[PDB]
């Protein structure tokens, strides 16, 4: 392949990683919080400061299985809730692929990808589950797996909040959520 | 071709500053960049961002700002002199309204002429409360309002395609606010006004 391509799945492959990072640590009951440098580490994608939990990380690759999001195939996020009896699915987060390819598009897919990290630390905080979990009687569940989007495990009347949308020349990254 | 939102949220009294700090900071944790750290050929290097959560202290809510202790400042201070306003005003009803500008130079002896392509607007709406009640239920509701606030401000940053171009090293005080330590802002000011509140028309209806 063309090496723009190569720094394009690897900025696809990071990006999944520090979203299932971001939710996840927006689901712990504690607060975040990351310090900024002007003499950054060559660990600091997107240009943000979001530490990797490794058992996380070792969640989010086997489910990943070495593979990216495309057309059909899509990462999801799922938060629940068990109570001391026994599972509400409270919300599931969507990354999907989309068809549209843009050609009119090397560094612009990065920043655009740093933008929606940016995004979704932000709407993981405003959602009912954010302060359902900062409140912990209550333990919270998180699952990653490739989609095959089940909606149905949360319920009827769900709606969906858009975290964002990126375009890259192989397709356009979609980030939502679909919550109780 | 400056684009423009308008948000409105109704708050008690001391609710006010953390409501606002909650929207500025918002927008400009999408407005901002890691420091750029020039080389003599051209190039740059850019810095990290740091995030943290803020709980409020009179709000059931928690928002993700920017790690630069100075920007909250920046903040906090005309956030402070707009509630001063609020106060002496009296019984009437404010806004503050946040702008992104780029300067432009023009030929001698015209000073730079700052082009604004997006603002971004908030009015307040403050009510008094009379019992403690009043009070707790408040500080739940305006938490989901500003739930929704957030949500919104949010697929409008998708909704806006345009952003000014990267500068230059010496183009880049056109562009960026570069007087901070631990985030590069684009440039920005932040203004405030109380309002006349005005009549709506019996006619649609």
């Amino acid at each position: 392949n063309s090496q723009d391509r190569k720094d394009l799945d690897k900025f696809i492959k990071f990006f999944a990683l520090k979203t299932v990072q971001v939710i996840v640590q927006a689901r712990l009951g504690e607060k975040i919080c990351t310090r900024s440098s002007s003499s950054p580490t060559g660990s600091d994608w997107f240009n943000l400061a979001i530490k990797d939990i490794p058992e996380v990380t070792h969640e989010a690759k086997k489910a990943l299985a070495g593979q990216l999001p495309a057309v059909g195939r899509s990462m999801c996020v799922e938060i629940s809730l068990k109570t001391s009896e026994g599972s509400m699915e409270l919300e599931i987060w969507c990354l999907e692929m989309n068809e549209k390819c843009d050609k009119e598009i090397s560094y612009t897919v990065y920043n655009r990808l740093s933008l929606l990290l940016k995004s979704l630390l932000a709407i993981t905080r405003v959602t009912p589950a954010y302060r359902l979990s900062r409140k912990q009687e209550y333990v919270i569940l998180y699952r990653i797996y490739f989609g095959e989007v089940q909606l149905s495990g949360l319920g009827e009347g769900f709606q969906t909040v858009r975290v964002g949308t990126v375009g890259t020349p192989v397709g356009t990254i979609t980030l939502s959520c679909a919550y109780r | 071709n400056c684009r423009s939102e308008v948000l409105e949220v109704s708050v008690e009294g001391r609710q006010v500053e953390e409501a606002m700090l909650a929207v500025l900071h918002t927008v400009l944790l999408h407005r901002s960049t890691g420091k750029f750290h020039y080389a003599a050929a051209g190039t740059y290097s850019i810095g990290t961002v740091g995030t943290q959560d803020v709980d409020c202290d009179f709000i059931d809510f928690t928002y993700v700002r920017v790690s630069s202790e100075e920007l909250d400042r920046a903040l906090r201070k005309v956030v402070g002199e707009f509630k001063d306003a609020l106060r002496n005003s009296g019984g009437d009803l404010g806004q503050m309204s946040l702008e992104f500008y780029q300067k432009k130079k023009s030929r001698w002896p015209f000073s730079d002429e700052c082009i604004p392509w997006e603002v971004w607007t908030v009015k307040v709406h403050v009510v008094a409360l009379a019992t403690e009640q009043e009070r707790q239920i408040c500080r739940e509701k305006v938490g989901e309002k500003l739930c929704e606030k957030i949500i919104n401000i949010v697929e409008v940053m998708n909704r806006h395609e345009y952003l000014p171009k990267m500068p230059t090293q010496s183009e880049v005080d056109n562009v960026f606010d570069t007087g901070l330590r631990d985030v590069q802002p684009y440039l920005y000011k932040i203004s405030f006004q109380i309002t006349d509140a005005l009549g709506t028309s019996v006619t649609t209806t």
